[PDB]
RNA sequence: GGACGCGACCGAAAUGGUGAAGGACGGGUCCAGUGCGAAACACGCACUGUUGAGUAGAGUGUGAGCUCCGUAACUGGUCGCGUC
């Protein structure tokens, strides 16, 4: 019954402000302390800010002090945060937590949104360019041939990529996508596949990229050599 | 001063049914006033341990947390399938609040070679004046591998990016992707491009490699 | 000897003034900690702590007691005198 969902997470410039929605429901935030945690990609949790029952007292961690402002609209049972000068540093998935009750879970966050990813950089939105990984000539290691995608130059995260609609599944693999240079990400996905059947099976990657209104299918198939 | 926690091991591999403990100290006394939080890949965290010994309500008996001065600890009596993630301690004793830098605890399983396969760039990246080539580590075990990229026998560095999948679900290996990027120019300066895989699960080093003209 | 009566002295409940005492005279308040109120702070309650706190009070008590100077009910005591 109990659930928080965070909105208004997306890409903004260095320096740039931008202002996080904590939206409670099967509870009155009025009751509660409600936190925010965010966690940088790969990285640890890190806590944010917090606001305190009946006093409206606030806290906040060293790293966001003087640039983020936590709020609370009870009228509409939503919490706030206010990020501003925001820095690259600053990209993270964002979370709201609730503090339980203090007399069944002491201080403890007993329910978390699902997050929103905020993206802090210079560079602009951009679909990704979707590249063959052709199976090899050879037909061996592994007992099978292997085959794949490479989606390269989007941005911001995040991206989806599926094989024939959601058909093919298996011996399937997406990376997780790596931060290029030159601002943007890039990823490969790849399935091994029994290389008797290459030239007969059809093989569709599928890839969106919602921030930027790219969704491309590219079938693979044996270089022609 | 802020208080540190400071969790350890940063990660952890044991198998189901394994008795194992993650530990977090703390800079200075934080009572007990600690919470222990069970996170998967993709999802929110989600609360097992507060007040550094209760049981929260719903999870299940075999996580226990104990205090021990400044030191506590969360332990799992017994592993099940389930139960393998990242686990994150925290103080609220005071203002600001301390995560710990989490321990990752995955599963343990009989040492497999990795598959290993390379790609050339594409005909259609390659007029767009950039070349990527792609390495392959498919499905192995530990995760510790080497990938090394050589152009005309020649080690390149700094010039690749690598990238390993979570532990899968039902063979819990791993797998990676390693990534050379050259422009169109210097692809077409060398002809042997190749990736040199060395792994535990390997008799010996393993090359993949290709002649820039022939595919 | 005793009783009644008057006076003095002593004693005395009560009471006004006075000035030293700080926690072993207390209460109030503040502070610290812990728990509780949907509640980490702020607010309220409960519990704990004076090797937590000014006897210049920092009290919409400086309250009780005491030190010291008075008024004083009267059941008291003593002495003198008058009378029986
Ligand atoms: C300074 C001070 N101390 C007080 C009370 C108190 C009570 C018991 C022991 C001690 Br020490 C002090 C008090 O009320 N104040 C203003
Ligand atoms: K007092
Ligand atoms: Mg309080």
């Amino acid at each position: 019954e109990v659930q928080l969902v965070e909105s208004g997470g997306g890409l903004v410039q260095p320096g740039g402000s931008l202002r996080l929605s904590c939206a409670a429901s099967g509870f009155y935030i009025s009751y509660s302390s409600i936190h925010w945690v965010r966690q940088a990609p790969g990285k640890g949790l890190e806590w944010v800010a917090s606001i305190s029952p009946y006093s409206g007292s606030t806290y906040y961690a060293d790293s966001v002090k003087g640039r983020f402002t936590i709020s609370a609209d009870t009228s509409k049972n939503t919490a706030y945060l206010q990020m501003n000068s925001l820095r690259a540093e600053d990209t993270a998935v964002y979370y709201c937590a609730r503090q339980g009750y203090r007399r069944r879970s002491g201080r403890g966050f007993d329910y978390w949104g699902q997050g929103t990813l905020v993206t802090v950089s210079s560079a602009s939105t951009k679909g990704p360019s979707v590249f063959p990984l052709a199976p090899s000539s050879k037909s061996t290691s592994g007992g099978t041939a292997a085959l794949g995608c490479l989606v390269k130059d989007y941005f911001p995260e995040p991206v989806t990529v599926s094989w024939n609609s959601g058909a093919l599944t298996s011996g399937v693999h997406t990376f997780p996508a790596v931060l290029q240079s030159s601002g943007l990400y890039s990823l490969s996905s790849v399935v091994t596949v029994p290389s008797s059947s290459l030239g007969t099976q059809t093989y569709i990657c599928n890839v969106n990229h919602k921030p930027s209104n790219t969704k491309v299918d590219k079938k693979v198939e044996p270089k022609s050599c | 001063s802020d208080i540190q926690m400071t969790q350890s091991p940063s990660s952890l591999s044991a198998s189901v049914g394994d008795r194992v403990t993650i530990t977090c100290r703390a800079s200075q006394s934080v009572s007990s006033a600690v919470a222990w939080y069970q996170q998967k890949p993709g999802k929110a965290p989600k609360l097992l341990i507060y007040s550094a010994s209760s049981l929260y309500s719903g999870v299940p008996s075999r996580f226990s947390g104990s205090r021990s001065g400044t030191d506590f600890t969360l332990t799992i009596s017994s592993l099940q399938p389930e139960d393998f993630a990242t686990y994150y301690c925290q103080q609220s004793y005071s203002f600001p609040s301390t995560f710990g830098q989490g321990t990752k605890v995955e599963i343990k399983r009989t040492v497999a070679a990795p598959s290993v396969f390379i790609f050339p760039p594409s005909d259609e990246q390659l007029k767009s004046g950039t070349a990527s080539v792609v390495c392959l580590l498919n499905n192995f075990y530990p995760r510790e591998a080497k990938v090394q990229w050589k152009v005309d026998n020649a080690l390149q560095s700094g010039n690749s990016q690598e990238s390993v999948t979570e532990q899968d679900s039902k063979d819990s290996t791993y797998s990676l992707s390693s990534t050379l990027t050259l422009s169109k120019a210097d692809y077409e300066k060398h002809k042997v491009y190749a990736c040199e895989v060395t792994h535990q699960g390997l008799s010996s080093p393993v090359t993949k490699s290709f002649n820039r003209g022939e595919c």
